[PDB]
Formats: structure tokens, sequence, C-alpha cells
């Protein structure tokens, strides 16, 4: 009964979250603003501090600017916020980014470290390199002369945990991550989707070291085809906004982008190119001892029998994916359970494998053919 | 449990002193006047007439408004097709508004120079010949074209297979441009209006106008509504006409004038046939994949920031990429460092690259790049 | 209402004159109500399910 | 894709169309065999069967190929008929050339080179159809054989072919009991997966077609089995049933 | 294996049925678990508790032998008797050498060549003897570091270079001396010590003692070099330079203190000031007496001026200190009389704990160290230092109940007291630090947001502690700005680029080029070495002080 303390742990944390004016100067600038205040564009900045800002309603009436801490930080594009009424510009722009990029940025991972993934050492090394080390040891680039790798795409076939290397980056990462599907670039208006991609990219370059994950990148971009019957995807030019912002003129700053796809061969050349991404990682289907680790993780906090044998379900069936092995190990248990024994048997493993096996099915006569 | 306690009796500690912790003449005299002061909202004038004036303005949405002039100002400053602010209460035009500059399109133009010279592009000088009398010296030295009575082509297209260097020439024509340079962001010129990227497109020519001899970049064109279906459900009506206005005023009924456009492409065969035709786009610069003696450059241009030892060969490491892009022979220069990294050797070696190469093509699903075939030695 | 009970995506009422925070309104979802068709639970059927 | 032409091969050495056709024998009469110590047999599903068809033709998926030789035929019906001639012919070639009967392997081979070479040969279609030889020969004795489109062979003590192949494989596997498999045990066999293989009930006398193939005073001696004889042995199995009742 | 053993634990009646019971497992049980108790008393587990744990560790590992964990124990304990019978089984067992070697960075604030002679009685192959002391613990660190790496003048180069302007000239050669192991600072440039001023001045000469961490006969050529110095300041920087010239001296010692000390406020007076911090750079803990004889007049003295007081205080903090829980030194007896003496000098309040709260460091219960704080009590002046003694009284276990404690008291608005315990948070928690991230933006005290970058303390270079001196770089305080490059130079020991390259951008003043410079001094767990974070509480030291200051030094 320790679960007490860490359900006390968790709330407490919630509460401490919950927890986190001058006599006369404030008191004045809360006089000088409205009660309603309305955040519109700056089109024309004038000496005179009288200057044109643009509305939703288009009065662009010159306004005068009285803002007591600064007055200095208007830029034309700049949204500024002005009075309901006299719309005037009441003080320092209001600078907050648009709603559905605030989304992706992620604060929790709730994997661990690469600890939890098992046998896939030489991907974890690829991730650590280009990812977790520049930022750990810049030092040793600038000496080698290389500049780190930026990008990076996960290849694999299904429930090669490709995304857990991702969960596990985040766990361990001092760059922010904005995790964004790929298929998260449906907006209906014509524009808008390729605008949100430069939106997701402006806000990695805001805070500085970032890593950008795109699950299933298959939606967002794919062959590059020709209009055909003319319905026109406008995602095609959704992924040239992507593969514009990549490496399209400029620079990427500091923004590291990992993309993860069932098929690779799919995707378009151009975005699967060095410059957009360096190092290429695949994921193949577990063999014998990468199986071997991921089953003892799995069974690493169940009751285990001293009959289960874990290297005779590896050996017999191959095939089986590291996200089958963690279904075997809960269906195993739910076995047992039927029997009342929380304790597994290795009678339970051996009926879990068949049960969870049972929608693949492969092969034709190529048997008695060679 | 006493570990997990240990960290409870840490949050507990934290919400402790949480709660223990809670336990300019602008904003002065100017205010008072300014809270008076009358806005002016901005209208734009389309006539004038004889007698009493009566200038009638367009608000921006609201209505023809048949306003005097106001009485503290002076007739003849207020002028025709001229931006005017009109105050709502008074109805009359107090003062009259500068020009509008449209930021966006002032944005797109380039203003900061890349650093990168021709020098670090390689292995296409054929290219770069070719962009240079289209965007340089015509520019810099039109006397020569005047001599022979040539014109210069005034438009230009870049294709090539990814990672060949096409934008990369462009960066460097930038930095020794010398005339504005005007970057086209493609999605900006998509709008969720209705040809409001069109009316965008029309601005981008008159900035263009405006400064005396400038270069337009249109890097990835088959954003720009590059191809002409126009199907019956004419799903891209809206950029279909972006597109032809920029048709239009690229070339027919007087022409950029001292505008000279590059566009690269990946895929050329999308583009629209009008855009392809020449006029519009005189030069076809199409980029190849790099030559044995260019690939030998990329390699060395890429390589020279890397501490290696002096004897590698990298015409070995060259004919070792049979068909590489430059990026790749970029990324055989990066991972070959990164294996010295891997080894902890400060100095990589001859065979640090070849391990990269392998890595680079081999190793990837190129196929052809490993060999299980005997088949041809 | 504290700023605190104030969250993203939640529709708040604005006062008609100053625009002030009046209360905060549930029901923040579109069409996909319909689809929950948890109102009118189908007629029980376990026991009328065969072999 | 990678279909239509034989001759094309697949990125993973695949020959799909010779697949396709190894699948095609699955829509036909199912055709079963058991080795038999002292004999073998071979049996077959009477489909499309209706009032109006006369049945005249002695046998239908039956045919013998020589003095001492038989196969059954499961696959498209022209190309059967191809075949059966071209093994016919071959076993009275080799008995001109060597003046005896062929080795039952023998002929299984020659025919097999034959559907081999269809699909080397890009013009041609791989053939449609997969037979079972049943015979005796002097060096080594009572034999079955499979032959699939693909043109590859093998020897099984018992097998079948037709329609739910897989479903009379694993009753014959637990079924077969090697070397006692003695001639009438083996009949009651085949009845018995007849009955579980063909989806019809009662397993008609129509339904089935038994050809058994003895060596009786040195000479072999193929025989088909006449309705009657079929129908005893169906009630017999019918009674073994009414027997096993209440016991199960 | 020991899952069901623990539950036993909280009857100690435990530790006697561990030792009872436990013999074919040699670890498992006894560690995993039964070590996780240890962890646990140094993560949650209350002191007394972890007491009685360590001596039931110690005898179950008794009967397993392997007297060096055994003497881990022992040294978490600070029992010397029971240390001693350790090494008496330690040295009947030949590693011995190694733990030897080890033990005088093992060997707690109990003894520093006291545990050199614990096992001296038998003498046999003198192990310990020398192992324990100075003698063998950087005797083979000069030539190992040849082979890693050649010792030279590398980090004088100008990306190092902290530049002049008189205040940071004198940081540069110090700096260059921090590198100094490294034995040619004074050798570097001519009359360099010359070039350093005032407290500087003090510094070039201190970099004599720096320049050999160890040799007695290397510390007497670097002697040799400034015999005699005319400059009271460089006659003070190498009696200091004699204390740095060994961990352990036994020789030099002896005749700093005799040299100078006129125990009044005077020139040979105040230049025998830095001979008191070196001799203290010896010792550490509460209640040795080998010493404390040549130190005691000087408290006793009890100069007007602090300089006098205070070098004595972190002489005594440093110098007679053996026993845990605190001890009555006899100066430090005194040094409470002399606290008492004087009514105002806020410079005596920071100074007299420097001593007074080092004695109570390296504590237990500190009920002792309660009582001379009964004794302390007085005067606000008197008060503030109260608080040090206490925050360094504090466990410095897994006990929250003292952090909590000084939490509240800190909560109070007025924090002139309070100051020190937030640095007190972070002496207490060597685990799990869940806590240690602290709301310094919710607080609204200068003086707690200026004491919050020393807050984070000594660290092995985690970047998530440069994030935070990065983020508060460039506070509106000057004493803010001043504090987070220490913080980064104690974190130090990019991985240094980014705060050079930062610290110069951010500061362009001298006050701020000097803090930048103090970052990149220290570009390139011991309870002897816990000593440069307590002689440093405050920065708010002027520059003189800054000066006296730089006589930190311990850590490898
Ligand atoms: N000839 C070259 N010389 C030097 N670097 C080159 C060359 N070709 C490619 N590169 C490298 O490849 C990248 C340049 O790619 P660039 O900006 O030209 O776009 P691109 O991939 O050709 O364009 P697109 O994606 O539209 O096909 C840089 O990393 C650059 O160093």
């Amino acid at each position: 009964l320790e679960r007490i303390k860490d359900y006390l742990l968790m709330e407490e944390e919630f509460i401490r979250n919950q927890e986190q004016k001058q006599e006369e100067e404030r008191s004045k600038v809360d006089d000088l603003r409205g009660t309603p205040m309305s955040v519109g564009t700056l089109e024309e900045i004038i000496d005179d501090n009288h200057a044109i800002v643009s509305t939703s309603v288009g009065s662009e009436h010159y306004v005068s600017i009285l803002s007591f801490v600064d007055k200095d930080l208007l830029e034309p594009g700049c949204s500024v916020l002005l009075n309901h009424k006299v719309h005037a510009v009441i003080g320092v722009l209001m600078d907050d980014t648009d709603p559905l990029v605030t989304v992706m940025k992620v604060e929790k991972a709730p994997q661990e470290t690469y600890a939890d993934i098992g046998g896939l050492d030489n991907q974890i090394q690829e991730i650590k390199e280009s990812v977790e080390l520049p930022l750990t040891h810049p030092e040793y680039y600038e000496e080698m002369g290389i500049k780190p790798p930026k990008g990076v795409i996960l290849y694999g076939p299904p429930g090669t945990g490709k995304t857990l290397l991702a969960k596990a980056v985040a766990n361990q990462t001092s760059a922010t991550f904005l995790r964004v599907v790929g298929s998260e670039l449906i907006q209906k208006y014509l524009g808008d989707g390729p605008k949100l991609v430069r939106e997701l990219f402006r806000v990695a370059e805001e805070h500085a070291p970032s890593i950008v994950f795109i699950d299933e990148i298959d939606a967002i971009g794919t062959k590059r085809y020709d209009s055909n019957s003319g319905g026109e995807r406008e995602i095609q030019r959704t992924m040239l906004e992507l593969l514009n912002q990549l490496d399209g003129f400029d620079s990427r700053g500091d923004v590291k982008v990992i993309m993860a796809t069932n098929r690779i061969e799919t995707l378009d050349p151009a975005l699967i190119r060095p410059g957009r991404i360096d190092r290429k990682i695949e994921f193949p289907l577990p063999d014998e001892k990468t199986k071997k680790r991921i089953f003892q993780i799995h069974t690493s906090r169940m009751t285990l029998a001293d009959d289960v044998t874990l290297d005779d379900l590896i050996m017999a069936k191959d095939d089986l994916s590291g996200a089958d092995i963690k279904a075997i190990c809960t269906e195993a248990g739910l076995m047992a359970l039927r029997e009342r024994r929380m304790k597994v048997t290795n009678e339970d493993f051996k009926k879990s494998k068949e049960n969870v096996l049972y929608k693949k099915q492969e092969g034709t006569p190529e048997g008695l053919y060679l | 449990d006493d570990i997990q306690q240990l960290l409870k009796k840490i949050n507990e500690l934290t919400g402790i002193k949480e709660s223990d912790t809670g336990l300019l003449a602008a904003d002065k005299q100017t205010l008072q006047s300014e809270q008076p002061l009358q806005v002016a909202r901005c209208t734009k004038i389309i006539n004038a007439d004889s007698e009493d004036p009566k200038y009638i303005i367009n608000v921006k949405q609201f209505a023809k408004f048949v306003v005097d002039l106001s009485d503290q100002v002076a007739p003849t400053d207020i002028e025709e097709g001229m931006r005017v602010g009109v105050d709502r209460n008074k109805y009359q035009i107090h003062i009259p508004l500068p020009p509008k500059i449209d930021p966006t399109v002032t944005m797109m133009q380039v203003e900061e120079k890349p650093d990168v010279t021709y020098s670090d592009v390689g292995g296409c000088k054929e290219q770069i010949e070719k962009l240079r009398e289209v965007v340089e010296t015509p520019l810099l030295h039109p006397e020569r074209f005047v001599n022979l009575g040539i014109e210069p082509p005034k438009g230009v297209l870049l294709f090539g297979p990814p990672g060949t260097g096409k934008t990369l020439c462009a960066r460097a024509v930038a930095n020794r441009t010398d005339a504005c340079f005007i970057r086209v962001i493609g999605s900006e010129l998509v709008q969720k209006y209705v040809g409001e990227g069109a009316r965008m497109v029309r601005e981008l020519f008159e900035m263009a106008r405006t400064k005396k001899a400038c270069l337009i970049f249109f890097d990835e064109i088959d954003a720009i509504g590059g191809a002409r279906f126009d199907d019956g459900a004419g799903g891209d009506n809206e950029v279909q006409r972006t597109m032809l206005e920029l048709i239009n005023q690229l070339d027919g009924f007087d022409p950029r004038g001292n505008i000279k456009v590059l566009m690269a492409t990946n895929r050329p065969d999308t583009l629209d046939p009008a855009l392809m035709r020449p006029g519009r786009l005189d030069r076809k610069i199409e980029f190849s994949l790099p030559d044995l003696e260019g690939r030998t450059h990329i390699f060395k241009i890429h390589a020279r920031s890397m501490s290696v030892e002096r004897d590698i060969r990298f015409e070995l490491l060259a004919r070792l990429c049979p068909n590489s892009t430059g990026a790749e022979i970029r990324s055989v220069c990066t991972e070959a460092g990164m294996f010295a990294i891997r080894a902890r050797r400060k100095i990589a070696t001859e065979k640090d690259f070849l391990e990269a190469v392998n890595k680079v093509i081999k190793s990837y699903a190129k196929f052809s790049a490993t060999p299980r075939y005997m088949t041809y030695n | 209402i504290d700023i605190n009970d104030v969250t993203p995506n939640c529709r708040v009422a604005l006062r008609n004159d100053s625009y002030t925070l009046h209360k905060i309104l549930p029901n923040k979802v579109d069409p996909l109500v319909s689809l929950m068709m948890v109102e009118k639970v189908p007629d029980s059927t376990y026991e009328m399910i065969g072999g | 894709r990678y279909d239509s032409r034989t001759t094309i091969f697949s990125p993973e050495g695949r020959l799909y169309q010779v697949e396709y056709a190894m699948e095609a024998i699955g829509h036909a009469g199912t055709c079963l065999g058991i080795l038999a110590n002292d004999g073998v047999l071979l049996a077959a599903e009477r489909r499309n069967i209706h009032k109006l068809l006369d049945e005249v033709f002695f046998s239908e998926k039956i045919y013998k190929l020589n003095e001492d030789m038989a196969c059954s035929v499961a696959g498209i019906t022209s190309d059967a008929n191809v075949l059966t001639n071209e093994l016919r012919l071959i076993a009275q070639r080799y008995l001109l050339q060597y003046q005896e009967p062929i080795p039952c392997e023998q002929l299984v081979t020659a025919l097999c080179d034959i559907k081999q070479a269809y699909t080397q040969f890009g013009g041609k279609r791989p053939f449609g159809v997969s037979l079972l030889y049943i015979g005796w020969d002097k060096h080594y004795g009572f034999q079955l054989y499979q032959s699939d489109p693909s043109g590859n062979y093998g020897g099984w003590k018992a097998t079948c072919i037709g329609n739910n192949s897989a479903a009379a494989v694993s009753m014959l596997k637990q079924d077969y009991k090697e070397g006692e498999m003695t001639l009438k045990s083996a009949l009651a066999l085949a009845i018995k997966v007849l009955n579980k293989t063909m989806d019809v009930s009662k397993l008609s006398a129509e339904k089935v077609e038994i050809a058994t193939l003895t060596r009786e005073n040195g000479k072999t001696v193929i025989r088909v089995l006449k309705q009657k004889e079929v129908e005893q042995l169906i009630k017999k199995h019918e009674e073994e049933e009414a027997k096993a009742e209440r016991e199960k | 294996p020991l899952l069901t053993l623990v539950k036993e634990i909280v009857p100690l009646l435990m530790e006697i049925e561990q030792v009872d019971m436990l013999e074919k497992d040699i670890d498992e049980n006894a560690y995993a678990k039964v070590c996780l108790y240890l962890t646990s008393c140094v993560n949650y587990v209350p002191e007394p508790e972890n007491s009685a744990l360590l001596r039931c560790a110690l005898g179950v590992f008794r009967k397993f032998s392997r007297f060096p964990e055994a003497l881990r124990l022992a040294l978490m304990l600070n029992d010397m008797e029971l240390v001693e019978d350790i090494f008496t089984s330690c040295k009947d067992v030949v590693m011995l050498g190694r733990h030897g070697v080890f033990l005088e960075l093992s060997e707690d604030v109990e003894e520093y060549e006291d545990l050199t002679e614990i096992m001296s009685n038998v003498q046999l192959n003198s192990n310990f003897l020398a192992l324990a002391r100075e003698l063998d613990i950087m005797e083979p660190k000069v030539p190992d570091d040849i082979y890693k790496t050649h010792l030279e003048n590398n980090r004088f180069g100008g990306s190092g270079s902290q530049v002049d302007s008189a205040r940071m000239n004198l940081a540069s050669s110090f700096v260059n001396g921090f590198v100094n192991q490294d034995k040619l600072l004074t050798d570097d440039g001519n009359k360099w010590l010359y070039k350093n001023k005032d407290h500087g001045m003090l510094s070039a000469a201190a970099s004599l003692g720096m320049i050999l961490l160890w040799d007695v006969d290397g510390g007497l050529t670097q002697i040799d070099k400034y015999l005699y110095s005319s400059e009271d300041y460089i006659k003070s920087g190498a009696l200091l330079a004699c204390g740095i010239v060994n961990s352990g001296v036994r020789n030099e010692c002896d005749p700093a203190l005799a040299l100078l000390s006129d125990y009044v406020l005077h020139n040979s007076n105040t230049m025998r000031l830095g001979s008191i911090f070196g001799l203290g750079l010896a010792y550490a803990g509460s209640n040795r007496e080998d010493v404390l004889t040549l130190l005691l007049p000087v408290m006793g003295d009890s100069k007007s001026s602090m300089e006098v007081a205070g070098v004595t205080a972190l002489a005594c903090g440093m110098i007679a200190v053996g026993s845990c829980n605190g001890d009555v030194t006899s100066t430090i007896l005194q040094t409470i009389m002399e606290k008492s003496e004087t009514e105002l000098k806020d410079t005596y309040a920071r100074w007299l704990p420097l001593g007074l709260g080092l004695n109570h460091l390296g504590k237990g219960e500190a009920i002792e160290a309660i009582l001379a704080a009964l004794e302390v009590v007085s005067e606000p002046f008197r008060s503030f230092a109260n608080t040090l003694v206490d925050v360094c009284a504090y466990a410095g276990s897994g006990n929250v109940l003292k952090v909590q404690q000084l939490l509240h008291i800190c909560s109070e608005h007025f924090d002139s007291k309070e100051k020190e315990e937030d640095k007190d948070k972070k002496e207490k928690k060597d685990k799990d630090k869940k806590e240690a991230p602290a709301d310094m933006g919710a607080h609204q005290g200068v003086a707690v947001l200026g004491i919050a970058l020393i807050a984070m303390g000594e660290e092995i270079g985690a970047e998530m502690a440069l994030r935070t001196f990065g983020h508060l770089l460039r506070y509106g305080e000057p004493t803010l700005r001043r504090a987070v490059p220490l913080a980064l130079a104690l974190i130090s020991v990019s991985h240094d680029a980014d705060p050079e390259v930062s610290y110069n951008s951010i500061f362009a003043a001298r006050l701020a080029a000097m803090l930048r410079q103090l970052a990149q001094y220290h570009a390139k767990k011991g309870t002897l070495t816990l000593c440069p974070y307590h002689s440093d509480r405050q920065l708010m030291s002027q520059v003189a002080v800054a000066g006296l200051l730089t006589v930190l030094v311990s850590f490898l």
C-alpha cells in the first residue's frame, strides 16, 4: 500500500503548479488601458507616435502609444493591443504564438531513458549522436570540423517501436520537444496548412534547441504526383513548405527533425535526401538476442515461474515484433488470472503466443516449389 | 516507499514555502490630453469635383462617402487617388494618409546577404557561367550586350535532381548581386480569400518595378500553382488565377523591364507550359549530377574544414561514388568525421571515408550500390 | 471565477458591455457530440446473444 | 505488376503465374490416395452430378496409364486430357524401347519435365493440372506420387489435392498407420476422410469414385469399384458411426 | 533475497538480529535493500537510525571481511575508535595500499593525519602512516598527470585570457594559478606578482603554494623564490603559500605561525594572517589539538579588527578540528567570548561562524552545538552568527526537519540571518535533489536571490545548472550577476565555451568582467573538501576581501 504516497505526490505536484501593482505607476496604466483591449496588426510606424494599426474591422487610424515599460518594441507585423473604444496602442505588443502550435510542445515524457528499449542499441547510437551528443559535448563536433547531422528518419515494419525511441529522446532532452503527427496538417482552408508548417518551425527557432517529431510522415509527403483528376491535394504545397523549412534558402538554425514512416519507399525522394535527413535509421523485426532483452524487460515487473522458458518462446517462433512481445506478456498474465494464479506458468506463455498471433497469415504454395 | 516518501516530503516542503511566501510622464499628464484626441479611420480617394470638392472615398469595405475636406486642411494637399484619414464623427478628411507600404511583400525581399561564395558551389562551372550572364554581367556591364545589340535572357529556370546545388547557386548570386534580391515565399502567395494572393503578385511586381534592376527568386515554383489542369472542379481556381497573374505581369503588354526572374524546380515536367515558354524564362539551366572531376571538387570543398590526414585520395572516394548528388557527397564527409568521433580519433583517415562511402550510398537501400550479385566484375 | 479555473480551449462568457469573464460554459465540442450515441442506450441483449 | 509472363521473376524470385496455377488446383474434385501395404488406392469426388448427365463414360477422374499404373486428375479439364494422353504415350514408348513396363517414378519425372518446360518458355501458360499416380514397379514396389503445375513431384504414403486438401491431409496424418494399412483398412480411411472433406451429407455412392490397384498372381489388376461395392463400404462407415454413438 | 528481511528493520533490534543470522550471503541481502537502507538513511531515514544501521552494516560486513566497504560505513559513522578497529583488520591483510591512498581523501573530518597514526602502533610496512598522510596522496599525481597531458601555459592563452584593467589583471594571474601539478606560474612573466597589487599581490604570492599541491622540498624552493618578501602583501601571500604547500606539512607549518604573528593589529600581524588560513588548509573537523596551541593565542588576542579574528576563525574551523557533533575548541570556546566582546563589527558576525560553524560541521545530532549556540544567542549580529552556526550544525543527512525549519524561518520577510539558510538546504541533501529547484523568482529577497546561484553549489558539470545561471546571468543587482559565474565555476570544477562567450557579451564594467573571469577560473564529494563553499558564504565581500577570498582551495 505504498500507492497512497505516490498518489499524494501527484496531487501535491498539481497543487504546486496551481500555487505557482505599483502604488501609482501601475494604477495609472490600469486607468489608461481599457477594461476590454483588442489586439491587432501594426501596419505602419510614424515618429509622432501615432502609428497606423490594421484591425479585423480595418480601422487603421494613426494611434498614440504611451507604454510605461517600453514603446521601442514596435515592429511591422507585430500584434499590438488597442483600447476597445479609443483604439490607441495600449502598450507592449502581445507575444503569443498560434494555439494549434502550443498543443505540440511537450513538457512531460511518460517513458524513461533508452533502458526500456532493448536490442535497438545501434539505432540508439545514431539517434544520440544526431540529437543528445551535440548538445552535451559541442566541442567534439567543432574539433572534427563536422557540423552535427540535424535530421533522422526511422523506418521499420509495424510494431518495431520507432515511436519508443522518440519517447526515450523526449525523456532525456535539453531541447524543447514538439510532437506533431504528419497527419495533423489537414487544414480545409486553401492556404493556412502550409502556413501552419511555417508556424511550427518559427516556434522551434524561438525555443532555440528543439527536437521535432513527425510520426506517420507518409500522409504529409508522398510521391509529389501530378494533380491528375484535378482535385489538387494542396498537401504537395504543404510538403514543399516543409521541404523549404528543412533546407530551402536561409538556414534551420538549431532545430532537429525526427520522422517515422512504416513505408519509406512511398516517401518522395526530395524529402528523404541528405540535407533534410542526413542520418537514416532502420528498425528491423527483432531477431533472437534483441528478442531476449525485450522479453526480459516486458516480464521484469511481473511474477515469473521458474518453469517458464523465455528462450523457448523466442526460438520456436520467428517474426514476432517488439510490440508483439509486450502483447504476449499482457495476454499471458490474463491467461493466468483465468486460473486465478497471480504467478505465471510456462503453459500460460505458450497459450498466450498462439492467441496474439492469429491475424498474421502469410505465404502461399512457396514450399514444394523451392 | 521511504524514497517515494522523501520526494512527497520534498513536495510538501515546496507547498509550505509557496504558502509562507504569500504570508515615464506618458502615464501622467499626457494621458489626460490623449483620451480626448480623436481617431481618423483610413480610406482611399477615387475622385474630385469642381467648386465644393465633395471628394468621394471608399472606406475599405464600408461605402462611397461624399466627405468634404476638413476645415484645418489645404485643398491642394488632398489629392485624387490618395489614401486619406477621415474622422467618423466629423465626417471630413482631417489629415491625408501616406501610401500603404504592404509590409508582407516587403518582408519577402532578402535584405540580408547569405554568406556563401560561388567558390563553395563546385562541379558546375557551366551552370554557374550560364547564371552569371543572366544575373550579374547584364546588370553589372550592360554595355557588352548592347555592343552586339543582343538583349539578356532576363529569365532563368534552374532544374535538376534534388541536392544538386540549384538553391546553393542562388544564395551565392544573392551574396554578390549588387541589386535587390527578392526571395518569394510560395505559401504566402496562396491566401484564404479568393484572388487575395493574385493581388499580392501584382504588388510583388510593383515593388520590383519601383527598385531599379532586381532579381526575383521563385524557388519551389510548383507551390505557386505551377500547373494549369484547371479542371471543372476548379479546386485550384484561386491559385490558377494567381499563376496567370504572375505570367501576364512577367511578360506581355510590357514585361519585367528591369526584372530578372530565377525559378528553381526539382520536377520541371510539372511546371505549366505557359511559364515554361521562353520570354517568361528564356534560359533553361538544368543542373546535372556531378562528373568525376566535379565529385572530387565537391569532396575537397566539403572536407577542407574537417581535420584529416594529408595523404587521403578524394579521387578514389569520388570514383567509389558512382552517381552522387552534392548533398550525398557532403553526407559522406560528415559521416566520416562521425566515425572518427565514435572511435575518439581527432584526425580522421582515408578508411573512415570509405566506411562512410559504404554507409551513405551502399548501406542506404540503393541496392545497386550494395553488390551480392557476382554477375559482373 | 479564479484565473486558475480558466484554461485554453474553454468556452467562457464575455460580458456584453466590458467583455468581463461572467462564467465558464461547458459543452465546447464540434458536431461529433451527435456521434457519441451514448443517449438512448441500445436494448439490453447480452442474454439475447446466442452461442 | 510481376504477373502475366511465366518468364518474369518477381524481385523476391517468385514465379507468380506458376504459383497462381498451383493455387487454382483447389477449385477441383477431391482426389486422395493411400499407399496401403498389399495394395494402393485412388479416391475422387464426382462433382457436377445432374439427373440429365448420362455418366456413360467409364470413370471420369481416374485414368489407367499402363497395365501397372494409373492416375487421378484434378485441374483444367482440357489440360488434363492433353497430359493423360502424353503419359499414356510415354508409358508405351518406354515399353517399345526396353520391353519392360515403365518404372513409376520415371513416368512421373517425364510428365513433370514437360510441365516444367511450359513454365520456362514464354509463350505458354503453366499447366493447371495436378495429379496422383498409383502403380507397382519391381525396383521400388507399390508407390504413390503427386505432380504439381510447377512440375515438382513427390512420393506420399497418403496425400490429397482437390478441394479441402488440408482437411484430408490433417485427417490422414492422424488416422494413417505405417505398415498397417492392410488395403481394406485403407478403403475405410478413404470413406471417412471423404465424408469430412466433402460437404456432401451421407457420402452417396454417385458422389464418390474409388479405384484400387493390387498385384494378383504376378499381374497388376487395376479395378474401379462398382457402385454396389462402393455402397457397402459407405454403409459400413455409417454403421461404425452408429457404434461410435453413446460411447462418443 | 532480504526482501522480507527489510520488514524487521523498524524494530535497533533489527541491527543485532541482522548480524546474528547473516552468513551465506556475502552481499545480496547485505547489499541491495540493506545497502539501500544505508542509501535511504542518506535519502529519507533519520540520522539516529542511520547511525544504528552503520554499526549493523559494519557487523555484517565484518563477517564477510572486505575492510574498505566497512571503512566507508565507519567514516559515515564518524566514530574514530570503530574506524581504528577496521584499520587494524585492514593492516592485518595487505587492497591495504589502495585503502590508505584512498583514505587520505576518503577519511571524514574526524582526522587528517590523526588517521595516519590511528593504527601506527604496529607500524609494519608504515602503510597509512605515509599512505593516509599527504606523502602518498599527491606523490604519483604529477607523473600520472604527465602521462595524460603536459602541464603548461595553455589556459593562459587568449581564449582563456581574463583581461587586465587592474581588477581583472590580478584575477587573470590567479586564474592561471588555478590551472597550476603545473609549477611555472611565478616563472611566467617578469615579476607577475609585482603587476598584482594589494589583495591581488597576496593572490600571486599564494600561487606559490598552489603551484605545488604536494612536496615540502619543492615548497621550500617556492619559499626561496620569494624569501623575506619586501612588500607586506607579498609577505602575507608567501606565509599563505607555506600553508597551501601540502594537505599536511609537519615542517613548514610550525615556522609559518612563529614568523610575524604580532597578536595585535600590526603589519607583521596582518602578514601572518595569510599563514593562519594556510595552516587551516591542513586539517578539518571539530576537537583536534595538535597545532591548537600555536593558534590558541591568536583568537585569544581578539584584536578589534576582524582580520586577525576572521583568519583565526577560518584557521580554527580547519586547524584544531577532529571529533563529530562539534566540540569545545579552546579557541572556539573563547571565540564566543570574542563574539560577546564585539557589540558591533558586522564583519565579525559573518566571519566568526566560519570557525564555529566549521567545527559544528561534520556533526550528527549536534546537541553539543545547540548548547554552544545557547551561549552564542545575544545581540542580532551574533543571532545571525548563531543562525549560520545552526545551519552548519544541521546534520547534513536525509532529515528534512532541519531543512523545513530553515525554510519556515527563511520565509519571514526579514532575511538578515536567513541569507545563508538557502545555501544550508543544499548542504543537507546529497541524494535525490527533487527539492533542489528553489522558487527564487517567487522569493522577493534580493539577498535570497544573491545566494540563490551559490545555492546550487559544486556540481559535476550538468547542463541544468548552467541554464539557471544563464537565465540569471544579468539580474539588475550587481551581486546577483556576480554570484552566477562563481556558481558556474562550482559546476565547472557548451562545456565552458558558451559561458565564456556569453559572459563577455553580457558584461560588455570591471565588476562584470571579474565575475566572468572567475567562471573561466574553474574551467579546468569529500568530507574534508567541504571547505571552500563554507569559506565563501557571501560573495558580497568587497574586491579587497575578494582578493583575500582567493585563499579557497581543497578539491582535486
Ligand atoms: N555542387 C555543390 N557544391 C557544394 N555544396 C553542394 C553542392 N551540391 C549540393 N551541395 C550541398 O547540398 C546542399 C545544397 O542544396 P540546395 O540548397 O542547392 O538545394 P537542392 O536540394 O538542390 O534543392 P531542391 O530540394 O529544390 O532540389 C548544401 O548542404 C550544400 O553544401
